[PDB]
C-alpha cells in the first residue's frame, strides 16, 4: 500500500521559492506560515500572495457588489440581526419583477439588482486579466485563463446577454442562497423542462465526464506515485516508468490510452465545453425555442407512456367552461 | 499490436483467480478471469435489452425504455414483459460493473501500481446499488428504481425530485452539486496549469515545477502541490456520489415531505421564531 | 409566424444540434485522439504532426522518441499465439522486466529552478529540514518482507522544488552497502521501517549508482522499478492466484 | 431531522416514472383521528307537517322543511359550527326571527354557500359534498383562514410568536415561505391567484417555437410569473398534503391527457370554485363581520385549498354527510 498517497508520513522543510516574474516581482505580500496539519494533504506554506491593480480592482468591484446585495438582504429583514443571522438563505436581491424591458428598473424593482449585476461583472472582468497577465508573466500559457472566460461568458448568458436577447431584466438570475436557487426552475418550467435541452444534456455529459476523468486521472496518478508519476512536466518532455504503465493500464483497460500530457487536454476540454455547451443552451433558449419539450416532440424525440391512471382532457377546453 | 514500449510488461501474474488459463491478451485488452465473465454478462444483458426491444413497437434509441414493475409485484419476481426483463437486465448490469473492477485490480497487479482506479472504480457502482436496490429495498418495492431508457431514465429522475417539491433544498444534493462543480472547476484548472507549462508559446522554455506552484501563489496565495492535486481531485470526485447517496437514501426511507420544509429544523428553533 | 422558423419543417436551434456533434467529434477524433498518440507509436510486432519542446535549461526534446540502442530481454514466450503471455528467463529484478521494469531516459540528473541537483540528500541539502512533529528515520532499522532487518538509515533524500522527501537510503547488514528506496514503499513507524515489496536478501541488487551524492532520471526509474517488481517477483508467492 | 421508515408510497403514472405519493403512517395515522371527530348525522325525522314557510316568519332558505327536519338542521349547525356557546351564538334567546346579532345574517348567507358548493360545483365536490363543520370544525372561526398577506401560524387556533405576528415586519418572509412549504419564492400565491379571477396560472408556452408578438420586449410576460405560479403550486401541495406528481407527469407540467392525472382536473375546478367562494360570498361579508373579524385592509377571512382539506387529498378523507343532510345540496 502507499502510504503516501494518503498522506505524507514524513514533511520537508526549506527556504522560500521565489521565481522572478516580467514584472510585479515587489507586490508579493504577506510571511509564509506552515501548518503542519495542512501539510499532511498539500505543501504547508500558505502565502505570500499577489497584489497587483487586476487584482485590487476586483476585490474593490467585488466587495460593492457584496455590499449592494448584503444591505438589500438587510433591509428584507427590516435590518433585525437576529432574524438576518436566521432567514439568510431565504434573504436575497431580486431583478425587476414588472415588466420594463430593457429599461433600467426601479431601485425598488430590480434597480440595485442590475447595479449589483454590474459591479459583479467588473469584478470577474478584473479577476481575468490577473489570471490571464499572471500566467505570462510567469512565461506560460494562457490555457487558464481562456477556461476561466468560458465560465465567465456562461455567467454573462443567464446574466444579461440572454435577457438581453429576450428583450427584459425580469429573466436575470437573482442574487441569494435560495433565491438564485428558486430562478433554475423557473427558468425550466418558462422554457418546457429544461430536460430537453440537448445542450443541457451534452453539458451534463461533459460535467459528469469531469468526474470520470479525474477520478480516474487522480487515481491513476496515485498509483504511479512510487514512480514518480506526479512529477509530469518532466513526464510529458521526457517518458518514465510511471506513465508506461499509466499509459498500459488503459490500454489492457479498454483498448486505447492517452499520453501524460493528453490526458490533460482531454480533461481541459470537457471542463471546457460544460461551460460552452450550456452557454449555447441559454441563448438558444428563449431566443429561437420556447418550449424545449415541444421541440423535442416535434422533431419526434420524445418518449411517450402508456396511461396507468386514465387520460385527463384539459378542463379548459371543455364546453361551458370557465375562463 | 503492441506499443513502442510494450513487450517490455506483457508477463504473466497477477492474477486474483484463474493462474495461466485466462492470463492472455486479445489485442490490446487483456483477459483474464474478469475479463471472461464480463463479456458474459454483457452479451446475456445486450442480449435481454435486444430481446426486451424486440416486443415494444421500438427501435430508434431515444424512445427506447426497459422499465422495472409496477409498485405492486413489491421486490417479488414480475413478469418478464411487466418488468421481469428489467430485473434481468440489472443483475447482469452489476455483473458486468464489478467484473470491470476485479479485472482492473488484475491488470494493477501486473503493472506493479496501486490499486486506486478500481477502488475509485467502486465509487460509481456503489452509488448504482443504492439508486437500483439499496433504496428500493429500504422502500419496499423494485418498481422505485430508474429505468433502461436514453430519455425515459431523465423522466424518472424528474419526477422523484419533484416527488420531494424543490429537490434542489435536498442538502445532501447541495453536497453532491458542490463538488461535482468544484471538480469540474479543479480539473480545467489543473489541465489548464500542466498545459501552461508545457505549451507556453512561441519559441519559449518549458517552464518548471517551481513555476507551477509560482502560479498559484500570486492568483490565490497557496499551492496545494504537485502530488496533492491528484489525491485532492479524487476526493472531490469520489465526494460527488460518496455524499450524494445521503440525500438520495434520504428521500423516502428518512424524509417523505418537501425538502425545503427539512430546514424547519434550523428555522423553527423556539428563540428565533 | 415564430422566431427561428426556417424551411420547411426546419428551425435554427435543429441546425445548430448537428454543429454541435460536428464540432465535438472533429475536436475528438481529428485531435485529442491523435494527440493521445505522441508516444507508443508507431506499433510493432493517422499519427499527428512532429513537435519539439525546448528545454529549461539547455537543449531540445521531441515527439517520437528516437533511442541510443535498445533494451536486450530477458523473456521467452510462453506460446506462439499473438496474445501470449512472456516469461523472465532470468531473476526478472535484475534483467528489470514485467513490474521490474524501466524507462530508457537520459541518465542526467535533473534540476532545480536554477540549475542544481533536484532530488539530494540532506548531507547536502543545506537548509532542509524535517518538520517537527514527524518522527526521524536517522538511524532506525529497515524491516524486509520476510521479517528480517535489511540494513538501517542512512540518509533522507529531498526534491528541493517541489520540498518533499521522495527517497530514503540506507545501509545492508552486510555488503558495504548503500542504495535507494522510494518512501511509497515504505511504512514509516516510529522505531522502524517496513518494507513489504521485498525480501531482505534482495535488497543486495538494488541499482547502484555511478554517483553518491547525485541521482539522474534512469536512476530514479531503476531504482523505483526494482522494488515494483517485487510486489510480483518478491517470492514465488507472488505469481501466483490470490485465490 | 429524520423521519423513520417504513414510508407509504403510491403508484400514480407509468412504472419506472417515479410518480406517486410518499406518505408518513404516523402523520397520515394522526390526521385521521382528527378528522374523525366529524359528529354522526342526527337520525332521521317526520317527513310530514306543514312546511316551516308556514310554521315560522323569517324563513327565507330552508322555507320547504317540515318543522320536524328544520330544527334538525337548527342542531347540526350548531354542532358543527358553535356547539360551546350553542343556540344564542346565533340566536336572540326569546325571538328566534330576530337578526339582532352578526352570526346570524352571516349564517343565512353560510346555508346558500354550502348549498351552492354542493350544486354547483359538483365537478369539484362530487357527492362526496361541504357541510359546515369541513371548513368551521367545530368553532364559529375556521381554523385555516387567508387574509390579503400572509399570516402565521397557519392555523389561527394556534398562539402566534412575536415575529409570526403580522405586524412585526422582519417575519415577513417567514410567512411567506410557511404559506408555499418553506421555499423562499418571493410570492403570495393567495391574493395573486385564490382570491380572484384577475391572473393566469399557466406560463409555459404550447408552441415549440417563439410566436412573434408576444416574444420579445414588453410583449413577453416577466419571468416573475412562473415563480409565482411555482409558488401557488408550493401552497396547493402542502395544502392537500401531496407532491406534484400527485397531478403532473413533471415531464411536462403544461400537458394533459396522458401527462395528468384525473386529479388535476377536479384541482382545477377547484380553483374556480374557490374564486367563486372568494369572490361572491366571503369577501363581501367585511360588512357583516364584526371589526374584530377584519383583517388590516379592512378584509374578512377567505378560503384557500386548505380551508377544506387541512393536509389531505380529500377532505376529511372521503366522509360524506351527503344524503343525511340533503336540503344542504344538491338543490333541485
Ligand atoms: C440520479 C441521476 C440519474 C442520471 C441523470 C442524467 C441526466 C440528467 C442526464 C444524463 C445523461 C446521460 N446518462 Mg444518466 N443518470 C443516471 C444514471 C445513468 C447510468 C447508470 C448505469 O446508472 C447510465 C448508463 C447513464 C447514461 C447516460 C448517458 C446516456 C448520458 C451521458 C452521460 C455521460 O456523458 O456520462 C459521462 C461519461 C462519459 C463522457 C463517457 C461516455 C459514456 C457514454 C455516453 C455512455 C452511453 C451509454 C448508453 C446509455 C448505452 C448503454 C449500454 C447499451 C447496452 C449499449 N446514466 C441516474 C439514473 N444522466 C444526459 C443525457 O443526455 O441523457 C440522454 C443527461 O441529460
Ligand atoms: C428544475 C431545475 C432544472 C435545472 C435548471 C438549470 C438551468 C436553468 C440551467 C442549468 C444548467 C446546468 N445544469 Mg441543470 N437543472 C435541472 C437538472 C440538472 C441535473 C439533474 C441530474 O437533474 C444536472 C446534472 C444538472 C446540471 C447542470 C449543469 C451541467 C449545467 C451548467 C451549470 C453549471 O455547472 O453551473 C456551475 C458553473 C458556474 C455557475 C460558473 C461560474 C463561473 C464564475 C466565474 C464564478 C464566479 C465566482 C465569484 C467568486 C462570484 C462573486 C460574486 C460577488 C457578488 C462579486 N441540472 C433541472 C432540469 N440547469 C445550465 C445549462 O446548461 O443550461 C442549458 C443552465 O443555465
Ligand atoms: C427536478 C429534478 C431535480 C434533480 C433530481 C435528482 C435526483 C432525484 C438525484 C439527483 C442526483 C444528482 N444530481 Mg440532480 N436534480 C436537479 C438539479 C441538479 C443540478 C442543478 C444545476 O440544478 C445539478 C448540478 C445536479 C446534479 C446532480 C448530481 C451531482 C447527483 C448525482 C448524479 C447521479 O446519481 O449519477 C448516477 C450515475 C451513475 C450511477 C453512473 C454509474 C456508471 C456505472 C458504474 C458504469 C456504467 C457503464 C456503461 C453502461 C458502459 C457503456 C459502454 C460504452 C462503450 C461506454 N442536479 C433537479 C432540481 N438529482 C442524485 C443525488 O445524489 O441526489 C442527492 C439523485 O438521487
Ligand atoms: C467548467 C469550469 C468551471 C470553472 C472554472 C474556473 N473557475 C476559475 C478559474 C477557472 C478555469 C480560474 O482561473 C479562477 C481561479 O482563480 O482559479 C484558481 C476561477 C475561479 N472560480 C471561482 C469560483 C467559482 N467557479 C465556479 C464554477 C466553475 N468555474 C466551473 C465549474 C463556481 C460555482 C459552481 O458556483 C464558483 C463559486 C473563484 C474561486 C475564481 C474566480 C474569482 C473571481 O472572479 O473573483 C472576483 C470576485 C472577487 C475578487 C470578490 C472578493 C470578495 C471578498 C470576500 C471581499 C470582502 C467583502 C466584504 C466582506 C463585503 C461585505
Ligand atoms: C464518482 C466517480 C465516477 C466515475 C468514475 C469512474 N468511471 C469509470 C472508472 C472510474 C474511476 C473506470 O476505471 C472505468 C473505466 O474504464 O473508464 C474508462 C469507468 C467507466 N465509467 C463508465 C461510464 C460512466 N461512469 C459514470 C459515472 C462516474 N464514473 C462517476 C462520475 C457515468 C454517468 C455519470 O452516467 C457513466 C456513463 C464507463 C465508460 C467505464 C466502465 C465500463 C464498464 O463498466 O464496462 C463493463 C460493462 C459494460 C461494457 C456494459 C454493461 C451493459 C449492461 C449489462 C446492459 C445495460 C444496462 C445499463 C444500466 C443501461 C443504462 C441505460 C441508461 C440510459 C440509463
Ligand atoms: C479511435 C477511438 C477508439 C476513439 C474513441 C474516442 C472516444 C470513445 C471518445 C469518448 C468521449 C466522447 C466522444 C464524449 C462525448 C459525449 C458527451 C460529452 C456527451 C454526450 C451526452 C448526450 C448523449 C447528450 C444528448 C443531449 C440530449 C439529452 C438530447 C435529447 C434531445 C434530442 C436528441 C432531440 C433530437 C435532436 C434533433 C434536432 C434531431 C434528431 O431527429
Ligand atoms: C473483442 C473482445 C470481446 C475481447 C475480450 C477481451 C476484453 C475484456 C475486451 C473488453 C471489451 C470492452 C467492454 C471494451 C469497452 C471499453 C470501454 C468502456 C471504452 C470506453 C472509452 C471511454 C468512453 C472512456 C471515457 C473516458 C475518456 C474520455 C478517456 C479519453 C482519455 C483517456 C484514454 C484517458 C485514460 C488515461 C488516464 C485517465 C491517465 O491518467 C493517463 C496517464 C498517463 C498516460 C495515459 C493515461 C490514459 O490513457
Ligand atoms: C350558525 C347559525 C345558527 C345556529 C347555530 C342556530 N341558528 Fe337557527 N337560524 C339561523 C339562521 C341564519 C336562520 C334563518 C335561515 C333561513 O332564513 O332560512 C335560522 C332560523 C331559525 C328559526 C326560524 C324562526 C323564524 O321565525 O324564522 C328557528 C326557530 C331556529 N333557527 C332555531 C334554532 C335552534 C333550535 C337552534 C339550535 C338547537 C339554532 N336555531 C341554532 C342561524 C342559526
Ligand atoms: C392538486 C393539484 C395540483 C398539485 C398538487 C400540483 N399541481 Fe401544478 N397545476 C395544477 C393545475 C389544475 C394547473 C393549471 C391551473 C389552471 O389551468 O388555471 C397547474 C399548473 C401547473 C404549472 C403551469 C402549467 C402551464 O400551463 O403553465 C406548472 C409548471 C405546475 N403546475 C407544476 C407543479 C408544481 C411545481 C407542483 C408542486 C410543487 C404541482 N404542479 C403540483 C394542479 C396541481
Ligand atoms: C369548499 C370546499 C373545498 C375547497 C375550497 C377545496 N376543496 Fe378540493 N375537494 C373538496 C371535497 C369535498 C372533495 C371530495 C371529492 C371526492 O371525494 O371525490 C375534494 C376533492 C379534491 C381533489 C380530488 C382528490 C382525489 O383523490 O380524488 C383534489 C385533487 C382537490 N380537491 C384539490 C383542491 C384544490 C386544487 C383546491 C383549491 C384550489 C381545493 N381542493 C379546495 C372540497 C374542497
Ligand atoms: C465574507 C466572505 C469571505 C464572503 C462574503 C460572501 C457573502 C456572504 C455574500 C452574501 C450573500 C450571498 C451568499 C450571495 C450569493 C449570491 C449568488 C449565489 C449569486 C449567483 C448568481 C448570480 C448571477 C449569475 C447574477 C448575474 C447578473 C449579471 C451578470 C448582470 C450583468 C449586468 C450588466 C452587464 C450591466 C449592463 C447594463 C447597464 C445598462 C446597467
Ligand atoms: C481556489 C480557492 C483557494 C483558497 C485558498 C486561500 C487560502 C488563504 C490564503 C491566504 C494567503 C494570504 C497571505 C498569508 C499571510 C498573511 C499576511
Ligand atoms: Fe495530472
Amino acid at each position: 500500500a502507499d502510504y503516501q498517497t494518503i498522506y505524507t508520513q514524513i514533511q520537508a522543510r526549506g527556504p522560500h521559492i521565489t521565481v522572478s516574474g516580467e514584472w510585479g516581482d515587489n507586490d508579493r505580500v504577506g510571511k509564509p506560515f506552515y501548518s503542519y496539519w495542512l501539510g499532511k494533504i498539500g505543501d504547508a506554506q500558505i502565502g505570500p500572495i499577489y497584489l497587483g491593480a487586476s487584482g485590487i480592482a476586483a476585490f474593490a468591484f467585488g466587495s460593492t457588489a457584496i455590499l449592494i446585495i448584503l444591505f438589500n438582504m438587510a433591509a428584507e429583514v427590516h435590518f433585525d440581526p437576529l432574524q438576518f443571522f436566521r432567514q439568510f438563505f431565504w434573504l436575497g436581491l431580486y431583478p425587476p419583477k414588472a415588466q420594463y424591458g430593457m429599461g433600467i428598473p426601479p431601485l425598488h424593482d430590480g434597480g440595485w439588482w442590475l447595479m449589483a449585476g454590474l459591479f459583479m461583472t467588473l469584478s470577474l472582468g478584473s479577476w481575468w486579466i490577473r489570471v490571464y497577465s499572471r500566467a505570462r508573466a510567469l512565461g506560460l500559457g494562457t490555457h487558464i485563463a481562456w477556461n476561466f472566460a468560458a465560465a465567465i461568458f456562461f455567467v454573462l448568458c443567464i446574466g444579461c446577454i440572454h435577457p438581453t436577447l429576450v428583450g427584459s431584466w425580469s429573466e436575470g438570475v437573482p442574487f441569494g442562497i435560495w433565491p438564485h436557487i428558486d430562478w433554475l426552475t423557473a427558468f425550466s418550467i418558462r422554457y418546457g423542462n429544461f430536460y430537453y435541452c440537448p445542450w443541457h444534456g451534452f453539458s451534463i455529459g461533459f460535467a459528469y465526464g469531469c468526474g470520470l476523468l479525474f477520478a480516474a486521472h487522480g487515481a491513476t496518478i496515485l498509483a504511479v506515485a512510487r514512480f514518480g508519476g506526479d512529477r509530469e512536466i518532466e513526464q510529458i518532455t521526457d517518458r518514465g516508468t510511471a506513465v508506461e504503465r499509466a499509459a498500459l493500464f488503459w490500454r489492457w483497460t479498454i483498448g486505447f490510452n492517452a499520453t501524460i500530457e493528453s490526458v490533460h487536454r482531454w480533461g481541459w476540454f470537457f471542463s471546457l465545453m460544460v461551460m460552452v455547451s450550456a452557454s449555447v443552451g441559454i441563448l438558444l433558449t428563449g431566443t429561437f425555442v420556447d418550449n424545449w419539450y415541444l421541440w423535442c416532440v416535434k422533431h419526434g424525440a420524445a418518449p411517450d407512456y402508456p396511461a396507468y391512471l386514465p387520460a385527463t382532457p384539459d378542463p379548459a377546453s371543455l364546453p361551458g367552461a370557465p375562463k | 499490436a503492441l506499443l513502442s514500449f510494450e513487450r517490455k510488461y506483457r508477463v504473466r501474474g497477477g492474477t486474483l483467480i484463474g493462474g495461466d488459463l485466462f492470463d492472455f491478451w486479445v489485442g490490446p485488452y487483456f483477459v483474464g478471469f474478469f475479463g471472461v465473465s464480463a463479456i458474459f454478462f454483457i452479451f446475456l444483458g445486450v442480449s435481454l435489452i435486444g430481446y426486451a426491444a424486440s416486443q415494444g413497437p421500438t427501435w430508434d434509441p431515444f424512445a427506447i425504455s426497459i422499465n422495472p414493475p409496477d409498485l405492486k409485484y413489491g421486490l417479488g419476481a414480475a413478469p418478464l414483459l411487466e418488468g421481469g426483463f428489467w430485473q434481468a437486465i440489472t443483475v447482469c448490469a452489476l455483473g458486468a460493473f464489478i467484473s470491470w473492477m476485479l479485472r482492473e485490480v488484475e491488470i494493477s497487479r501486473k503493472l506493479g501500481i496501486g490499486w486506486h482506479v478500481p477502488l475509485a472504480f467502486c465509487v460509481p457502482i456503489f452509488m448504482f446499488c443504492v439508486l437500483q436496490v439499496f433504496r428500493p429495498l429500504l422502500l419496499g418495492s423494485w418498481g422505485h428504481a430508474f429505468p433502461y431508457g436514453i430519455l425515459s431514465h431523465l423522466d424518472w429522475v424528474n419526477n422523484f425530485g419533484y416527488q420531494y417539491l424543490n429537490w434542489h433544498y435536498n442538502p445532501g444534493h447541495m453536497s453532491s452539486v458542490s463538488f461535482l462543480f468544484v471538480n469540474a472547476m479543479a480539473l480545467g484548472l489543473h489541465g489548464g496549469l500542466i498545459l501552461s507549462v508545457a505549451n507556453p508559446g512561441d519559441g519559449d522554455k518549458v517552464k518548471t515545477a517551481e513555476h507551477e506552484n509560482q502560479y498559484f501563489r500570486d492568483v490565490v496565495g497557496y499551492s496545494i502541490g504537485a502530488l496533492s492535486i491528484h489525491r485532492l481531485g479524487l476526493f472531490l470526485a469520489s465526494n460527488i456520489f460518496l455524499t450524494g447517496a445521503f440525500g438520495t437514501i434520504a428521500s423516502g426511507p428518512f424524509w417523505t415531505r418537501g425538502w425545503p420544509e427539512w430546514w424547519g429544523w434550523w428555522l423553527d428553533i423556539p428563540f428565533w421564531s | 409566424m415564430y422566431h427561428g422558423a426556417l424551411a420547411q419543417h426546419l428551425d435554427i436551434a435543429q441546425l445548430v444540434w448537428y454543429a454541435q456533434w460536428l464540432v465535438i467529434w472533429t475536436v475528438v477524433l481529428l485531435y485529442l485522439r491523435r494527440e493521445d498518440r505522441r508516444e507508443g507509436y508507431p506499433l510493432v510486432e493517422e499519427l499527428p504532426y512532429p513537435k519539439t519542446f525546448v528545454l529549461p535549461h539547455g537543449g531540445t526534446v521531441t515527439v517520437p522518441r528516437r533511442r541510443p540502442e535498445t533494451r536486450e530481454l530477458k523473456l521467452a514466450q510462453t506460446d506462439g499465439f499473438e496474445g501470449a503471455p512472456l516469461q523472465p528467463t532470468g531473476n526478472p529484478l535484475v534483467d528489470a522486466v514485467g513490474p521490474a521494469s524501466y524507462a530508457e531516459r537520459a541518465e542526467v540528473v535533473d534540476a532545480t529552478v536554477d540549475g542544481k541537483a533536484k532530488i539530494v540528500p540532506l548531507r547536502v541539502a543545506t537548509d532542509f529540514s524535517i518538520a517537527e512533529g514527524d518522527v526521524d528515520p536517522r538511524g532506525l532499522p529497515v524491516v524486509a518482507a520476510d521479517g528480517v532487518e535489511a540494513g538501517t538509515v542512512t540518509d533522507l533524500w529531498v526534491d528541493r522544488s517541489e520540498h518533499y522527501f521522495r527517497y530514503l537510503e540506507l545501509s545492508v547488514a552486510g555488503s558495504a552497502r548503500t542504495a535507494l528506496i522510494p518512501l511509497g514503499f515504505c511504512d514509516v513507524k516510529k522505531d522502524k521501517i517496513v518494507v513489504t515489496s521485498i525480501l531482505s536478501e534482495q535488497f543486495a541488487n538494488v541499482p547502484r549508482l555511478q554517483s553518491r551524492d547525485q541521482i539522474t532520471l534512469r536512476e530514479e526509474d531503476k531504482v523505483s522499478a526494482y522494488y515494483a517488481g517485487g510486489l510480483l517477483y518478491a517470492t514465488p508467492e507472488r505469481a501466483e492466484s490470490l485465490l | 431531522c429524520f423521519e423513520p421508515p417504513p414510508a407509504t408510497t403510491t403508484q400514480t403514472g407509468f412504472r419506472g416514472l417515479s410518480m406517486g405519493e410518499v406518505l408518513h403512517p404516523a402523520t397520515v395515522k394522526a390526521k385521521k383521528e382528527r378528522d374523525a371527530q366529524y359528529p354522526p348525522a342526527l337520525a332521521a325525522v317526520k317527513a310530514e307537517g306543514p312546511p316551516v314557510s308556514q310554521v315560522y316568519k323569517n324563513v327565507k332558505v330552508l322555507g320547504n322543511l317540515t318543522e320536524a327536519e328544520f330544527l334538525r338542521t337548527m342542531t347540526a349547525i350548531t354542532e358543527w359550527v358553535s356547539p360551546q356557546e350553542g343556540c344564542t351564538y346565533c340566536h336572540d334567546e326569546n325571538n328566534l326571527a330576530s337578526e339582532a346579532k352578526y352570526p346570524y345574517v352571516v349564517a343565512r348567507r353560510m346555508l346558500e354557500m354550502t348549498r351552492a358548493i354542493n350544486t354547483n360545483w359538483t365537478q369539484h365536490v362530487a357527492q362526496t359534498g361541504v357541510t359546515c363543520y369541513t371548513c368551521h370544525r367545530g368553532t364559529p372561526l375556521p381554523p385555516y383562514v387567508r387574509y390579503l398577506e400572509p399570516t402565521l401560524p397557519l392555523n389561527n387556533r394556534e398562539t402566534p410568536t412575536h415575529v409570526e405576528r403580522v405586524e412585526t415586519r422582519s417575519g415577513y418572509v417567514v410567512r411567506l415561505a410557511k404559506y408555499t412549504a418553506y421555499s423562499a419564492l418571493n410570492y403570495d400565491p393567495f391574493t395573486m391567484f385564490l382570491a380572484n379571477d384577475k391572473r393566469q396560472v399557466r406560463v409555459v408556452p404550447q408552441t415549440a417555437l417563439p410566436l412573434v408578438g408576444v416574444s420579445r420586449g414588453k410583449e413577453r410576460r416577466p419571468l416573475s410569473d412562473a415563480y409565482a405560479t411555482f409558488a401557488l403550486m408550493m401552497s396547493i401541495s402542502d395544502s392537500l398534503g401531496t407532491n406534484c406528481t400527485f397531478c403532473h407527469n413533471a415531464q411536462t407540467f403544461e400537458s394533459w391527457g396522458k401527462k395528468s392525472t384525473p386529479q388535476r382536473a377536479i384541482a382545477w375546478w377547484g380553483i374556480r370554485m374557490v374564486r367563486d367562494l372568494n369572490m361572491n360570498y366571503l369577501a363581501p361579508l367585511n360588512a357583516s363581520l364584526p371589526a374584530s373579524r377584519l383583517g388590516r385592509q379592512g378584509e374578512a377571512p377567505q378560503a384557500d385549498c386548505r380551508t377544506c382539506h387541512q393536509g389531505v387529498t380529500k377532505p376529511l378523507f372521503g366522509a360524506s354527510r351527503l344524503k343525511d343532510y340533503p336540503e344542504l345540496g344538491p338543490i333541485k
